[PDB]
């Protein structure tokens, strides 16, 4: 039975290793792939420029033992720019392969 | 007998949406 305070301390931890990663890795081959960045939930890698980008469900999930075959994903667009939700600078994601 | 019936499971149901809503909090923004 998970609890609040064990999941805030895996979710810490993750953005550690992600931000550690973002650091850490080389720079894009050129400007037009889209940014890593660690949007609270997922730890996204450079995206190749008109491309989809996916990663693990988060490990930190209560439930990630349930979902250990799932992906989530983001849309590069071809000017290094991440797709956007309409009205909004929100990013694009598919993260129902990781819902409990 | 009846899974979701009982105190413990209303108990344990509301300490795992403790750390859902967490969840929710994140993906929001």
């Amino acid at each position: 039975t998970v609890s609040l305070w064990e999941t805030v301390q895996k979710w810490r931890e993750y953005r550690r290793q992600c931000q550690r990663s973002l650091t850490e890795d080389p720079p894009p081959a050129t400007d037009l792939f889209c940014n890593r960045t660690f949007d609270e939930y997922a730890c996204w890698p450079d995206g190749e420029p008109g491309s989809f980008v996916n990663v693990s469900c988060p490990w930190y999930l209560p439930w990630a033992s349930s979902v250990p075959q799932g992906h989530v994903y983001r849309f590069c667009t071809a000017e290094g720019l991440w797709l956007q939700k309409d009205n909004s600078s929100l990013p694009w994601r598919d993260l129902s392969e990781c819902e409990e | 007998h009846x899974e979701g019936x009982f105190t413990s499971d209303v108990s344990s149901y509301l300490e795992g949406q403790a750390a859902k809503e967490f969840i929710a909090w994140l993906v929001k923004g």
